């Protein structure tokens, strides 16, 4: 009988961010520490 | 120490008049950088505000107070802030707002936190925000849906009580339909790894391969966004063990096909991986793949992979599958040898080759011996030689003593002696096996208490028994004592097989 290959990958090769809302506020940098550390 | 003390205390003021005037200004202060940071180092102040917003019912103070966190959600000491007032729960109970200036502000605060709030995750867990974010993606607004299922992702990942929360909540079905609605690439992309993560629990399998999941995921798969298809890839590979029995698997099918001419190793890896699942136990799926010239396809990948087992693996099995039982087997098995692949399968056999790797070929092999016209350019290709080898030196391992490279030596042991058998169907061949020295190791198998390999052993010393010298050999061996006995074996196969050899070794 044929065999079954079971995968289960979750964590995927790291390798333009997520456009922000459209709200009615000003252009506000988020500190430079938040953009060149990796998320929590 | 003038404009923050005072509109935290009118914040915190009993007529909500007051109260309401002040969250206009303090979100007005929030616009800009100096009273921004002002407000995020007073602790009563962001307490104040985030009181005021999961308590007011002024839709007005509702946006402002919301809006203020946003905005100190720029910041790590705002995010601080946020996190320590209790902000979280507040914020969570935002997102069941009318108002989607309000929705906003708390999905994009929440957001943030979860992206550089350490603790926020298990806050946010806590408050039952996995639940409403899920309900929230019947809203239609894709960059909003983009932010809410990138914060799931951030949930989900590795955290297996979330991922069954987020299907208690009806979360497939509702990701699905994104895949299948939208064309914005950053939602496919954030939604399609929200699925990835999800379809490494067994238990979200089901859910997302019923709502139809493997077709909304096969709808990208020529995206121009490489990191889409690629997204697409992984989730359906989890999943194609789960979606074997899956109709209307066709369209994907021929998709996947096509995949495999991919520069991209990753991409071929998966639709190798995909095609293999697929092919298991289904002939419908069998002769979609042949139909499209699959056989053609899987060996031009494998001469291709070289030693890359992550992709010859699975094409290997896949092949395996497409060699056997469906309407269009053998000719599978025929269109190998045209497309040059007996050569390169023989090779697998061979280090660096691993035994998952071996198992797979040896399997394949046996296959494509059914093939009479395979067997010449099987034999010059010393596929016979190898498959004793194995046969032998694993033949020592199980006796010497259970898992080796994750394959049991017993497999390999009666799948060696299972393709013998068949390639021992001619002559030549019959020559050279029995040139080999292997008629003592095979009548010692017939004394294996496993009956498949009682089975095969028997098989082969049938085929070599149809030559008087072989027979006489065989004889000589002393396989008639374990063969009588096997003759009243209560399995069709040993029995049959066992008398045969004692019949030849007669005539």
């Amino acid at each position: 009988a044929d065999t079954l290959l079971h995968f289960a990958t979750e964590s995927t090769p790291d390798g333009s961010s997520l456009s922000a809302l459209s709200l009615d506020e000003p252009f506000i940098q988020k500190d430079v520490e938040l953009r060149i550390m990796p998320p929590v | 120490t003038r404009a923050i003390p005072e509109l935290t205390k009118l914040l915190n003021d009993e007529d909500q008049v007051v109260v309401n005037k002040a969250a206009v200004m303090v979100h007005q202060l929030s616009k800009k950088e100096a009273s921004r940071h002002a407000i995020m180092r007073s602790p009563q102040m962001v307490s104040a505000i985030v009181r005021t917003m999961q308590n007011t019912n002024d839709v007005e103070t509702a946006r402002c107070t919301a809006g203020t966190l946003h905005n100190l959600s720029h910041h790590r000491e705002g995010l601080l802030a946020i996190f320590k007032s209790g902000g979280i729960p507040a914020l969570v109970k935002m997102l069941g707002s009318p108002v989607d200036s309000v929705l906003f502000y708390a999905i994009t605060t929440l957001h943030n936190l979860l992206l550089h709030q350490e603790g926020a995750k298990m806050a946010v867990r806590l408050a039952g925000g996995l639940q409403k974010m899920v309900a929230l993606l019947n809203k239609t607004n894709v960059k909003f849906l983009a932010i809410t299922t990138d914060c799931l992702q951030i949930l989900a990942y590795g955290n297996q009580e979330s991922k069954l929360i987020i299907l208690a909540s009806g979360g497939p079905q509702a990701l699905v339909n994104i895949m299948r609605t939208y064309t914005y690439e950053k939602l496919l992309w954030t939604t399609s790894r929200v699925l990835k993560v999800l379809s490494v629990c067994s238990s979200n399998k089901p859910a997302i391969v019923e709502a139809g999941g493997m077709q909304a995921l096969g709808l990208h798969l020529t995206d121009p966004s490489q990191r889409l298809v690629q997204n697409c890839l992984w989730t359906l590979r989890n999943l194609s063990d789960a979606a074997t029995k899956q109709e209307g698997m066709e369209g994907l099918l021929g998709t996947l096909v096509q995949l495999l001419g991919s520069d991209d190793i990753n991409v071929v890896t998966c639709a190798a991986g995909i095609l293999s699942n697929l092919t298991c136990n289904n002939y419908k799926n069998k002769m979609m793949v042949c139909q499209v010239g699959g056989i053609e396809a899987l060996v031009r990948t494998v001469l291709r992979a070289g030693d890359r087992e992550d992709i010859t693996e699975p094409a290997i099995c896949a092949l395996r599958h497409l060699t056997s039982r469906h309407q269009e087997a053998e000719m599978a098995q025929n269109a190998v040898r045209l497309h040059y692949g007996l050569p390169v399968v023989v090779k697998l056999l061979h280090p660096p080759s691993h035994w998952p790797l071996i198992k797979a070929t040896v399997g394949l092999i046996r296959n494509l011996a059914l093939c009479p016209a395979n067997h010449a350019p099987l034999r010059e290709q010393g596929a016979i030689p190898r498959l004793v080898q194995l046969l032998v030196r694993a033949h020592q391992d199980t006796q010497r003593r259970q898992f080796v490279e994750g394959v049991r030596m017993e497999e390999i042991v009666e799948g060696c002696t299972g393709a013998l058998h068949i390639l021992a169907r001619d002559v030549h061949n019959r020559i050279v096996i029995r040139g080999l020295n292997t008629i003592p190791l095979f009548v010692q198998l017939l004394y294996s208490p496993i009956e498949n390999i009682q089975r095969v052993a028997a098989g082969v010393l049938c085929e070599l028994a149809q030559d008087k010298e072989a027979a006489e050999a065989i004889e000589a061996e002393g396989a008639t004592a374990p063969l009588t006995e096997l003759l009243h074996s209560r399995n069709e196969g040993v029995a049959t097989y066992a008398a045969a050899v004692l019949f030849r070794m007669s005539e």
